[PDB]
């Protein structure tokens, strides 16, 4: 694995990893954090019916 | 929802 990081990175709010190739992402509209679709178990197909995504942390 | 799909290599 590569050492260091890209300063213009976006870290997933669940796994804390950087964005990679051909990955589906979704952003919470309340805290503006980004998440892997795989990490929050949300497919692109499901996200199409989501008007305003609210991450698990903001859903408490 | 605010989503995004990243490109391939
Ligand atoms: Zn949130
Ligand atoms: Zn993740």
């Amino acid at each position: 694995g590569p050492l260091g990081s890209d300063h213009g990175e976006t870290l997933c709010g669940a796994c804390g990893d950087s964005d990679g190739a051909d990955e589906f992402w979704i952003c919470c509209d309340l805290c503006e954090k980004w998440f892997h679709g795989k990490c929050v178990k949300i497919t692109p197909a499901r996200a199409e019916h989501i008007k305003q995504y609210k991450c698990p942390s903001c859903s408490n | 929802a605010r989503t995004k799909q990243t490109a391939r290599k």
